[PDB]
Order: C-alpha cells, then sequence, then structure tokens
C-alpha cells in the first residue's frame, strides 16, 4: 500500500513505518544487557564468533562514544554506524560550545529530536537502530537511557534487549525486590560485573565463553573494554553449574 | 511490492528491496580474493580475456590508491571505478589536514558514511559493489572488505564474486598452517592456485592472473604490482598441482 | 517492462539489470557503422558519412576534438555533443596547468565517471552514445571504446554500429598483419577501407561518403576526404 | 563452553586417579576433608559432563560415606551443593544421587539415623522430575511408614498424595498403581473419604483385568469396600465383591469364593428394597455357587 | 484509501478538510486524558502518565514541561513531536519578546506564537502536522489567569474548562456538575483528582499522577531574593507526597 | 498402536502440557463441575504443517485408551451439501 509508504501521517495516525523499524531491530538477534551497579555501569553484549574469514574480536556492538559514555547498538550494522557519527560528533561540539563535558541525559534528548526530523524528511528512511547510552554521569552517577528507533526514549534502572529480552527482565525485576534497592549489590566494581555475567547466563540458559561476550565497564572518567581474559576470571566459578 | 517501486521506504522486511538486489550483482563480478599474510597483504583477481583484440595488462583491474593502499573491486565496473576515485579525494583531504597517511580503518569509516547516505535517500541510487581493500599503514597490515550494505569488518581472508566457494575452502588451509598468515613470497604462489582452481568455474572465457602486494618485508610497505618473472612462475605452481 | 521497476534508473529489477541500458546499446546498432583499428604508431578511423537525400551534403560524423584528438559517434546525437565539448575542456586544463597533453587513458577514467553520475542521480540522462576516441600521447597511439555503460577498453581494433559482423571478422583475420605494420601510414589506411567494405551491404564505396581520420606518432589529427581517400579507395 | 582438549584430558585423568582410588579411600580415615578435595576439583572442570567421567571415582566414595555412623552426615552436605550449582547434566550426577537414596534402605544403621538423612535428601531432590523423582517417592515411603505408627500420619498422607497426582510415564504402570492404592488406605485412617474417592477415579479399571494386575485387582476392590461401608453404602459394596468373584483365581476355587459370596448376600438385603435389588439378586439365583451354601440361600 | 489530494497538504481536499489533520486528532484521542480547570485564583492542570516498561523509570517521562517559569504546558500524544515543538516554542518566544520587549510574554501572545509554528507544519507539503494537541495554561499580570487549547491545525481558543484524550467526554461533564469558575482553586484540585480517578482505578498513586498549579507567586522560588518586585514563579509543580496529601482531602 | 511418545522429539513438553487440558476433564467431568467452572470443550491447535499436531492428538488418545475418530475434511470438500451431509 501507498498508505504504508507515506512518511506523512497514516490514516491510522500511527505510522506503519514506525512499527517497521521495530521489526528491524531484532534481525541481528543480539541479546544485550545493561545494569546499574552502585558506582559502576556494566554493559554486556553477545560477541558473535563467525568463520575464520572474519576476525571475531573486531566484530563488536559496544562502542566508546566519548569519555564515560559508551553505546550498545541493537539492530543492523550499517545503520548503527550512521547513527554513531552524530552522537560522537555532538559530544565534541557541546564541549566546544559550553566548555564542559556533556551529560548523558542531554545527548539522548538531542538524538530523539533528530529521529523525529527523519520522518519529516521525505527522502530519508528512519534509522532502525536502538541506542542505549550507559555512563557514570557527572551528577547522577550510574545512568541508563534507552532510545527507540521511533524516537521514544526512556531511562532505566536495568534493561535487556532482544527477542529473548523477556526472560532476562524477569530475573532482574525479582532480584531488585529482594534486594529492596535499584542498584546491583557490592560497591566493588569487579563482582558486579560477575553478578551481571551470571544473570545473563541464567535467563538465556546458555553458558557463554569469553569468546561469546564482550564486557564494557564504566568507571569515573573512562569507558573502556576489558580484556578477553578478564572475562574468564569471572566466568570460571560460574561455569561449573 | 511498492517498496521496490519507491526507494528508501522502510519495508516490513527492515531492509529496502532495492538495496537487496544491489548485493546480488556483486556475484556477477569476477572471482576476486584477498589474503592476509603476516607482514602484508596480497590481492589477486581473475581477469577474463574477452578476445584476442583485448590488450594484456592495460585495463588492469587492480588500481592504486594513496601510496600504500591496494584496491580491487567486484560488480558494476562503472560504479566501482567512481567509488575508487571518490576514495582518493577523501584520502586527500585527510593527508592535507592531519599531515599523515590514512589509517586503513579510517579509510573504511569514511567510505562507510558515503555509502550509507546514498541508500537512506530516494534520490541517490544504492551502490552495488563489494570492494576488497587494504595494505600496510602505520598500524601495519590489515585486510578489510566493504559490503555495499555498508558493513565492514576486519578479515583474515576475503573472497567474493561467483567462485568464492572454491576460494574460501582453499583459504581455510592458510589459517591452520599458520595463525600468523603464510610468508608473503610463498602466499604469491598459493594465491595463483586459488584463482586458477576458481577459473575452473569461469573457464568459459580465457583469463589472465594479476596479483599485487603491499608488504613491509618485500615492498618496503609501499604498493606494487607483482610482474615479470614472479608472476610467470606463479602460474606454473598452480598448473603443476591441478594436473 | 514499461514503467514500474526498471522504469527509472534508481529502481532495481530483482535481479538488478537495467533494461534501459540494453536500449541505449540499441541506439548504437541503429547508429552509423564505423571501424577503428591501430598499430603501435597510428590509429585509423573510418566512418561512413550519412545523408538524407542527394541534395543533403554527406554529413561528417567524425569530429576533430583537438589537434592530437578526435572522436566518432554512433548513437544519439544530443548526448555526443555534451560529452564532446567536455573532452575538449579537460584536455585544455592539463596543457595549461600541468604542461602535458591529456593522456588518452586518463581522460577515459573521468569520462566513465561522468556517465555513472547520471545513473546515481534522480533524473538526468545516462549518456546513450558510444564513442571511438583516437589519440597520440607520450604512450603513443591509442584507440578506446566508450560504452553507454561508461567502460573504457583499450582494444587493437573494434567496430560499432550497423552490420558489425563483416568488419569484425575481417579484423580478427588481419589482426596480426596491421599490428606488425608500422612506419607505413598509407597501408594502415588501406587496411581500414578494406575493413569497412565487409560491414556494408555495398551501400557506397564513393570517395564522397568515406571519411578517414588518422592520428599517430606521425600524422597529427587530420581529416582526409575526396582525393586523399581516393588513393586508398 | 568452547575448547575440545578439556574433554580428552579429563577422561584419562579419571582413569589415573581411579587406580589411585585406594589412597583416597584410606586418607578418609585420617581426615574425610583431604579425601573429598582431591575429587571435587576433578569434577569442577569447566566443560559439562566432566562430572560423568569423574563420577566413577565418586561411586566408590559414596559407599565409604554411607558406611559409618559419622560419615553419612558429611554425605548429606555435598550432594546438595552439586545440585544447586547447575545440576551439571541432570543424568550424570543424579545416577550417583539415586544410589545414595537406594543405599539408606539397606544400611540398617538405626531408626534415628534413617529419619534424619531422608528429611535432608527429599527436599533438595524435589527440583528433578526424571529418574531421581521415582526414587524420591520410594524414599519418602520410609517416612510414611515411620509416621504411620505415630499420630503424624495426617501430615505424611499429604506429601505422598501430592507426589503421585503429578503425571509419570517414567514409572511403569504396576508401580504407579501401588503408590496410589496405599494412599487410599491412609485417607481411610485420616477420615477424609471423599479424598480416597477422588483418587479412585483416576485408577483405570480396565488395567486391573489384565492378568499381571490380578493381585492388584483384588487389593483395589477390597479398599473400595472400606470407603462405601463406613458411609453405609451397601449398594456399592455388592458390586465390588461381585467383581472379586469374576476374578479368575477366585472363581476357580471353592474356598476362596465362599466368604466373598456370603458377604454379597448380606449387603443386597441391607440395601432398601426396590428395583436395583431385584435385578442384582436374581444374578445370584442364576448361579450354582450360592446354592452350594445353604445358610445363605 | 483516501485521495491523493487529501494526503497532500499542498492540495485543496475535495471536502477541504485534510485527511492529515484528521489523523492528528485520532492520535490525540489515543493518548492520555489530560485536563484543565480554570479557577478565580489559579489554574490546575493534571494528567496520568504512561506506566511503560516495569523497570522503565516513570519520573523521566514528563508530560508537563514548563515553557517559562510562570507558564506550563500539557499535551496528549506522542513524545517525539512534543519535545521538538517544545524547543521551538521557547526559542521563537525569546527572539520576539524576551529581547524586544525584554520580558516574559503575555499568555495570549505566547499562545499566538505557538499556533504559528503549528500552522507551518500543516502548510508545508510533506511535513506532517504535529502529533500533539496542547493545553497551555498560564498566568500573566495583564490578563490574569488564562486557559488555552492549541490545535495542531494552528487555531487556538480560550475556555472555561476543556479536557482532551479518551476520557474527554467523561471529564468535561463531571467538571460542569461540580464546579464553576467563581469557585476557588482549592476545591478544583480535589475535584480534578476525582475526575482523573474515573479514568483509571488500578493505581492512582502520586507516582503515576503529575499534578501542578499555576497560581500565586512563590517569592522563595524567585531564587535571587532581596529584590521583591520581580514576580516569583507562578507555576509550582506539586510532588507525589503533596498529591497524596491532596488525596486524603478527597 | 500408540505413536511412541519417545519418538515425538522436540515437542516432549507438548505432550505433558496437553493432558492437563485433555485427560483431567475427559475422564471425569466431575472434578471441573465441583470446582465450579463450565467444563471446557473446544481446543484449537496450530503450528506450521509438519510439526505433528495430528500426531500429538493421537499420542494422547492412545494413553487414555479413549476412542479416536480422525476425519480429514479436505478429502470430502465440496461447495454445497452432498456427500458431507451423509458423513457427519
Ligand atoms: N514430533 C515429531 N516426531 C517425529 N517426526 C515428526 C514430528 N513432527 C513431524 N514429524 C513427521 O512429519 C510427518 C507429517 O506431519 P503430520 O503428522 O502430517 O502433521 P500436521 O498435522 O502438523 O501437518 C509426521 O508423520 C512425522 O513423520
Ligand atoms: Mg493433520
Amino acid at each position: 500500500g501507498y498508505d504504508r509508504h507515506i512518511t506523512i501521517f497514516s490514516p491510522e495516525g500511527r505510522l506503519y513505518q514506525v512499527e517497521y523499524a521495530f521489526k528491524a531491530t531484532n534481525q541481528t538477534n543480539i541479546n544485550s544487557l545493561a545494569v546499574r551497579g552502585k558506582d559502576c555501569t556494566v554493559v554486556i553484549s553477545q560477541k558473535k564468533v563467525p568463520d575464520k574469514l572474519l576476525d571475531p574480536t573486531t566484530v563488536s556492538y559496544i562502542f566508546c562514544i566519548s569519555r564515560t559514555i559508551g553505546m550498545v547498538v541493537n539492530g543492523p550494522i550499517p545503520d548503527a554506524r550512521n547513527a554513531a557519527l552524530r552522537a560522537k560528533a555532538e559530544a565534541a561540539e557541546f564541549r566546544y560550545k559550553y566548555g564542559y563535558d556533556m551529560p548523558c541525559d542531554v545527548l539522548a534528548k538531542r538524538m530523539a529530536n533528530l529521529s523525529q526530523i527523519y520522518t519529516q524528511r521525505a527522502y530519508m528512511r528512519p534509522l532502525g537502530v536502538i541506542l542505549t547510552f550507559v555512563s557514570v554521569d557527572e551528577e547522577l552517577g550510574p545512568s541508563i537511557y534507552k532510545t527507540d528507533p521511533a524516537g521514544y526514549y526512556v531511562g532505566y534502572k536495568a534493561t535487556a534487549t532482544g527477542p529473548k529480552q523477556q526472560e532476562i527482565t524477569t530475573n532482574l525485576e525479582n532480584h531488585f525486590k529482594k534486594s529492596k534497592i535499584d542498584h546491583i549489590n557490592e560497591e566493588s566494581w569487579e563482582k558486579v560485573v560477575e553478578f551481571a555475567i551470571t544473570h545473563m547466563i541464567d535467563a538465556l540458559g546458555t553458558e557463554f565463553s569469553k569468546n561469546d561476550l564482550e564486557v564494557g565497564v564504566a568507571t569515573k572518567d573512562k569507558f573502556f573494554t576489558l580484556s578477553a581474559e578478564n572475562i574468564e576470571e569471572r566466568l570460571v566459578a560460574i561455569a561449573e553449574q | 511490492t511498492g517498496y521496490d517501486l519507491s526507494n528508501s521506504v522502510f519495508s516490513p522486511d527492515g531492509r529496502n528491496f532495492q538495496v537487496e538486489y544491489a548485493v546480488k550483482a556483486v556475484e556477477n563480478g569476477t572471482t576476486s580474493i584477498g589474503i592476509k599474510c603476516n607482514d602484508g597483504v596480497v590481492f589477486a583477481v581473475e581477469k577474463l580475456i574477452t578476445s584476442k583484440l583485448l590488450v594484456p595488462q592495460k585495463n588492469v583491474k587492480i588500481q592504486v590508491v594513496d601510496r600504500h593502499i591496494g584496491c580491487v573491486y567486484s560488480g558494476l565496473i562503472p560504479d566501482g571505478r567512481h567509488l575508487v576515485n571518490r576514495g582518493r579525494e577523501e584520502a586527500a583531504s585527510f593527508k592535507k589536514l592531519y599531515k599523515t597517511p590514512i589509517p586503513i580503518p579510517a579509510f573504511a569509516d569514511r567510505l562507510g558514511q558515503y555509502v550509507q547516505a546514498h541508500t537512506l535517500y530516494n534520490s541517490v541510487r544504492p551502490f552495488g559493489v563489494s570492494t576488497i581493500f587494504g595494505g600496510v599503514d602505520k598500524n601495519g597490515a590489515h585486510l578489510y572488505m566493504l559490503e555495499p550494505s555498508g558493513s565492514y569488518w576486519g578479515y583474515k581472508g576475503a573472497a567474493t564474486g561467483k567462485g568464492r566457494q572454491s576460494a574460501k575452502a582453499e583459504l581455510e588451509k592458510l589459517v591452520d598452517h599458520h595463525p600468523e598468515g603464510l610468508s608473503a613470497r610463498e602466499a604469491v604462489k598459493q594465491a595463483a592456485k586459488i584463482i586458477y582452481l576458481a577459473h575452473e568455474d569461469n573457464k568459459e572465457k580465457d583469463f589472465e592472473l594479476e596479483i599485487s602486494w603491499c608488504s613491509l618485508s618485500e615492498t618496503n610497505g609501499l604498493h606494487k604490482f607483482v610482474k615479470g618473472d614472479l608472476l610467470q612462475e606463479a602460474i606454473d605452481f598452480a598448473q603443476k598441482e591441478i594436473n | 517492462f514499461r514503467n514500474n521497476y526498471d522504469g527509472d534508473t534508481v529502481t532495481f529489477s530483482p535481479t538488478g539489470r537495467l533494461f534501459q541500458v540494453e536500449y541505449a546499446l540499441e541506439a548504437i546498432k541503429q547508429g552509423s557503422v564505423t571501424v577503428g583499428l591501430r598499430s603501435n604508431t597510428h590509429a585509423v578511423l573510418v566512418a561512413l558519412k550519412r545523408n538524407a537525400d542527394e541534395l543533403s551534403s554527406y554529413q561528417k560524423k567524425i569530429i576533430k576534438c583537438d589537434e592530437h584528438m578526435g572522436l566518432s559517434l554512433a548513437g544519439l546525437a544530443p548526448d555526443a555533443r555534451v560529452l564532446s565539448n567536455y573532452l575538449r575542456q579537460q584536455c585544455n586544463y592539463s596543457s595549461l596547468v600541468f604542461n602535458r597533453k591529456l593522456a588518452v587513458e586518463r581522460a577515459g577514467h573521468l569520462l566513465c565517471d561522468k556517465a555513472q553520475k547520471n545513473t546515481q542521480s534522480y533524473g538526468g540522462r545516462p549518456y546513450g552514445v558510444g564513442l571511438l576516441i583516437i589519440g597520440y600521447d607520450k604512450s603513443g597511439a591509442h584507440l578506446l571504446e566508450f560504452q553507454p555503460s561508461g567502460n573504457v577498453t583499450e582494444l587493437y581494433g573494434t567496430a560499432i554500429g550497423a552490420r558489425s559482423q563483416g568488419a569484425k571478422t575481417y579484423l580478427e583475420r588481419t589482426l596480426d598483419t596491421f599490428i606488425k605494420i608500422d612506419g607505413n601510414p598509407d597501408e594502415l589506411i588501406k587496411a581500414g577501407v578494406e575493413a569497412i567494405s565487409q560491414s556494408l551491404r555495398d551501400e557506397s564505396l564513393t570517395v564522397d561518403n568515406l571519411s578517414i581520420a588518422i592520428v599517430g606518432k606521425d600524422t597529427p589529427f587530420t581529416i582526409y576526404d575526396g582525393e586523399a581517400v581516393a588513393k586508398y579507395i | 563452553m568452547s575448547r575440545d582438549a578439556p574433554i580428552k584430558a579429563d577422561k584419562d585423568y579419571s582413569q589415573i586417579l581411579k587406580e589411585e582410588f585406594p589412597k583416597i579411600d584410606s586418607l578418609a580415615q585420617n581426615d574425610c576433608n583431604s579425601a573429598l578435595d582431591q575429587l571435587l576439583v576433578l569434577e569442577k572442570k569447566t566443560r559439562q559432563a566432566s562430572d560423568l567421567a569423574s563420577s566413577k571415582e565418586v561411586l566408590a566414595k559414596i559407599v565409604d560415606l554411607l558406611a559409618s555412623r559419622n560419615k553419612w552426615d558429611d554425605l548429606n552436605e555435598q550432594l546438595t551443593l552439586l545440585s544447586k550449582k547447575h545440576g551439571q547434566l541432570k543424568l550424570s550426577i543424579q545416577y550417583m544421587i539415586q544410589k545414595v537414596m537406594e543405599y539408606l534402605k539397606s544400611s540398617k544403621s538405626l531408626d534415628l539415623n534413617t529419619r534424619i538423612s531422608v528429611i535432608e535428601t527429599i527436599r533438595v531432590v524435589t527440583e528433578n522430575k526424571i529418574f531421581v523423582e521415582v526414587e524420591r517417592a520410594r524414599v519418602t515411603k520410609d517416612l510414611v511408614e515411620i509416621k504411620k505408627e505415630e499420630g503424624k500420619i495426617d501430615e505424611a498422607a499429604d506429601i505422598l498424595c501430592e507426589l503421585q497426582v503429578e503425571t509419570y510415564g517414567s514409572m511403569e504402570m504396576s508401580e504407579k498403581i501401588q503408590f496410589i492404592l496405599e494412599q487410599m488406605e491412609l485417607s481411610i485412617l485420616k477420615g477424609d473419604y471423599s479424598q480416597a474417592t477422588v483418587l479412585s477415579r483416576k485408577i483405570l479399571k480396565k488395567t486391573f483385568k489384565n492378568p499381571k494386575y490380578e493381585s492388584l485387582k483384588l487389593e483395589y476392590y477390597n479398599l473400595l469396600v472400606k470407603i462405601s461401608l463406613h458411609k453405609r453404602e451397601y449398594l456399592e459394596v455388592a458390586q465390588y465383591l461381585q467383581e472379586i468373584y469374576q476374578t479368575d483365581a477366585i472363581k476357580s476355587d471353592e474356598a476362596k469364593w465362599k466368604p466373598v459370596l456370603s458377604h454379597i448376600v448380606y449387603f443386597l438385603v441391607l440395601s432398601p428394597y426396590g428395583n436395583l435389588q431385584n435385578d442384582l439378586i436374581h444374578k445370584i439365583q442364576n448361579d450354582n455357587n450360592l446354592k452350594k451354601l445353604e445358610s445363605q440361600e | 484509501m483516501t485521495d491523493r489530494y487529501s494526503f497532500s497538504l499542498t492540495t485543496f481536499s475535495p471536502s477541504g478538510k485534510l485527511g492529515q489533520i484528521d489523523y492528528a486528532l485520532t492520535a490525540v484521542k489515543q493518548g492520555v486524558t489530560s485536563l484543565g480547570i480554570k479557577a478565580t485564583n489559579g489554574v490546575v492542570i493534571a494528567t496520568e502518565k504512561k506506566s511503560s516498561s516495569p523497570l522503565a523509570m516513570s519520573e523521566t517521562l514528563s508530560k508537563v514541561s514548563l515553557l517559562t517559569p510562570d507558564i506550563g504546558a500539557v499535551y496528549s500524544g506522542m513524545g517525539p513531536d512534543y519535545r521538538v515543538l517544545v524547543d521551538k516554542s521557547r526559542k521563537v518566544a525569546h527572539t520576539s519578546y524576551k529581547r524586544i520587549y525584554g520580558e516574559y510574554p503575555p499568555t495570549k501572545l505566547l499562545v499566538s506564537e505557538v499556533a504559528k509554528i503549528m500552522q507551518e507544519a500543516t502548510q508545508s507539503g510533506g511535513v506532517r502536522p504535529f502529533g500533539v494537541s496542547l493545553l497551555i495554561a498560564g498566568h500573566d499580570e495583564f490578563n490574569g489567569f488564562s486557559l488555552y487549547q492549541v490545535d495542531p491545525s494552528g487555531s487556538y481558543f480560550p475556555w472555561k474548562a476543556t479536557a482532551i484524550g479518551k476520557g474527554s467526554v467523561a471529564a468535561k461533564t463531571f467538571l460542569e456538575k461540580r464546579w464553576n469558575d467563581e469557585l476557588e482553586l482549592e476545591d478544583a484540585i480535589h475535584i480534578a483528582l476525582l475526575t482523573l480517578k474515573e479514568s483509571v482505578e488500578g493505581e492512582f498513586n502520586g507516582d503515576t499522577i503529575e499534578l501542578a498549579i499555576i497560581g500565586d507567586e512563590n517569592p522563595d522560588l524567585l531564587g535571587y531574593t532581596g529584590i521583591p518586585t520581580d514576580k516569583g514563579p507562578r507555576f509550582r509543580k506539586l510532588t507525589s507526597q503533596e498529591i497524596n496529601d491532596r488525596l486524603e482531602a478527597l | 498402536g500408540e505413536i511412541t511418545f519417545d519418538g515425538i522429539g522436540g515437542l516432549t513438553e507438548q505432550i505433558r502440557e496437553l493432558r492437563e487440558v485433555i485427560e483431567l476433564p475427559l475422564k471425569n467431568p466431575e472434578i471441573f463441575q465441583r470446582v465450579g467452572i463450565k467444563p471446557p470443550k473446544g481446543v484449537l491447535l496450530y503450528g506450521p504443517p509438519g510439526t505433528g499436531k495430528t500426531l500429538l492428538a493421537k499420542a494422547v488418545a492412545a494413553t487414555i485408551g479413549a476412542n479416536f475418530i480422525f476425519s480429514p475434511a479436505s478429502g470430502i470438500v465440496d461447495k454445497y451439501i452432498g456427500e458431507s451431509a451423509r458423513i457427519i
């Protein structure tokens, strides 16, 4: 239908185009996880291990946008890259404009506004990726802001994304009620990573190797990716179950 | 569907129908391979000789870029040649400004954004070539391949065109024999055999083998076509074992 | 497949072959026949000068582009024009700025590109005209074919337009003879006449219709007619 | 969990240290902790099914533990931790677990000991639903006998009934029947007859007629008599008992039919007179066996 | 489905009523029930918020954004159109009245400038109407408390009472029965809660309910005390706890 | 003969889920009546053809020993009533 194609309001008044973007962002099947520790923000994504024709390490879904701010991407790769530019770019420009490091909350707001402009542009087809910013924010400390392809955005205590998102959510919900707070337990940055690794394994039911994950960790003034072998230190106690 | 009659509409597929078609065209191009070695890269390509009226090694498919980036491409010849030419212009700006040769992943990114825009818009027809590129920059040797999708990744082997199937199988030996990659001189010989067995799938026309390399130990990390005696020798190795 | 997909340059068939491209080729088949060939030292184009009627003058289809350059058309007349003036422009820029005559090969890469821009674009015309370009640079004599696709190919000898069958066969046979022949303008020019007779249904052999051009390491680009082509006819 | 070399090393290893098993058995005497530790590491290798090879060394260990009045206390503790971790292939370990259970019955190492250990086991092994689940039922039947003596019979009955409503095809047909029937007897003692009646309904009556269930057939119908008779339902009593006589062993033998058929006469008359009564009583009339008794006749 | 004339916004519709504009209203309806009640001595605006995901934070979803410290807005509809429209409202107002007349707009003038933006996303072809219809409730000195609706068409109207969203029917009638302008503000807040309480009864907790007043100045929230003449903020947003107090007064 | 419940694979889970639905109200409508609910009749199965929805229907029927009538209606399909009227 022509009704499917028009960028301008659909007869329903809720776009077909928007529902479509939502389809897209589950083609790759990346289950990702982001939680807020006490003073640490853990992001984990499946690192696929393809054939030898590609290097496995190089393949990634976790990207360092700026200092403190990391981004996990869910949905197709070429569109991921397109989006990525604009966010890296603005963090720099804000620092020039305003002479201080950009806060997390403000970067997400900018990108919702760009998303909406896309459906007002006739030529342009709306980007069909999930941008979830994680950081140790300047004021607010651990912060999670998940951004939708449509352009809806909302903050999170914890979240997962994927087609199998549903299973992970339940564990995280019940956990937080027993713990009676919103932060994953232990001040220590190291053991919170391990509580995240473990909870990913449970929900999905599949044990993942160091090969099958990538672990990005937020501290004060850096976002950085751990070594392959760091992951293993956690994994080993857990792996016998 | 009407998504094939209006570019850059979000399909319920999640990828516009036209862009998909564009990929298919890569296959109609020639077996082109690339081999990542231990201190460089090799590019190798099957160039079908159309007729006796065609002129040896004068419309060579291998094209030089920068002074350290070796480039070859498969699919629409016109589309790719413009793309390679676009690529130099970008590299040019990079050199003036930052006074330094382009890193190979920098080069991939820049090209990546260019493709992306030209598919996100109705106005500009999607690109329909896959490009094998790389060489020896500052961070040493890399082999990357750029999908017309606009994905790119690092690789240790690349193969594309029709006869990629033959090619991938022969590339698996390389990795097992050496995680390093084979020695750059010895890999010239392996590369010829790969193109030649994959010309048993593209035998219907005659072909000429064209190899190039950018290797730190045998090229001083500048780009060069392998010609003359190394090239004629390479053909023999291949001919001898497929007998 | 009129309209729908493949009806505009942007829209792909599922396979991804533009039907329009083949039509642009058809324009060349409808076009005036021309046979081009070379030797290392000379490049010789022979073209039949089409005419409407007796009183209409036999019209040149070989166009001198530059002193050391020229082209011939087969296909759509408006397109050839926009392209030809561009050929001239580029050659002038290099001579002025960078000293050098524009090399024949390197001019072709640009020409390719220009054709592809109209294929990227919404609207515009992919050039629907094929051009045999001959030239004398510091690499000596060359002969290119420019396709409506864009592709430029260095060929010993080729022919485009109407009934190409007879002259192509003829060239394959005499391939070895005209490539060894160098240092002989007059003999290359003979080979080329003999070639165009095969293609034609003997429409004319008149001096009045055949126009022969030659550029090489010896002769500059000179257009030969009447008496000068009566030597070899 | 990637890597294939761990598979091979781990099996060979088990063999080496299973020849070395006497040193481990003997070490336990000096200290039970030194002996456990050697084996726990073997079974803690990253790949899964690393428990299966290694578990051969454990089969000989779980006997040593069972076989001293002190040592079975250490036994209860371990098996718990292994279960919590993953289960590590539900087959693998669980063959060992089941055998722990199998063992308590045969130990004869005092009523006290037996009671403690079962309460610990049954609770953990609730998770499983395969082979271990059959063996759970069987080992809970021990607590049920102990408690049957007591007034703690009411609590016991619930655990047993809760187990068998859950459908099993792991069990053979003869076995699933035996456990349900026992329940029905506990529910007689408890005073809940409608509970015994609900159970009865799921016990297919077709199955009993097959000849390997000839023994069960008698038992089930005897139990049914009990449910009706307290509640003065004389009509049902008659039917049951009639089906006892149609049991083929009973039918053949003079002695075995005699009290069965006498009991039917009493319950027919005891039912209020009317129409059911007529059609039933005249079946007996058809039948020369009641006429071979005379007081009855 | 509809005509190619009515999808176009450069083309007079047969009816003359665009299909487009009608789509914008279908979407308004689909959203939250938001209302406004005008009082002698205040305006109260109140709405329910989307429950969203369980672990999505509710606080960050804000359906009342202050345009200036003395004038707030409330909408029914989509988040994206809301935020973009909102940056445009403030920005155009600064240029045309905070530098020219070096002061905050009258409520009427601000409402006028918001309609114009709206109007342009309906005039220009290929740019859909704002997906949102507003209430702009506010206070200025000249014309006292004021209450408005601004339509995505770019027509605006003052009201005594209006409500929008699914529960618009219900709410409007309730306000009529129980209240008139001449009644005080304090009564209206209790009333508004009850009205919104018809809408949903599963949760009415002050977490999921955003309630604000534009009323009297707060010279505390002026924030540069020691100068009294400058008006404090007219708007004061009432916290969840404050809502709960107002629930036991109902 | 019962289609072997072992040789149903990857839908092991389906068999067990099913008897809740089917076995309890089929053998005794009594339990659901006392419980207080209208007894359930009408069950709709659905899966991409060749996952053995039919095969699963059979699997359950043998266990209970309940009588089994498999009627394909695609073998008797017609427009107006004819042969269908007789069969049903
Ligand atoms: N669960 C399964 N176990 C074994 N084979 C299977 C299974 N599911 C499908 N099949 C095979 O496919 C055949 C055809 O499917 P069929 O029973 O006609 O199912 P449906 O009604 O879903 O079309 C089955 O008879 C069986 O041979
Ligand atoms: Mg069927």
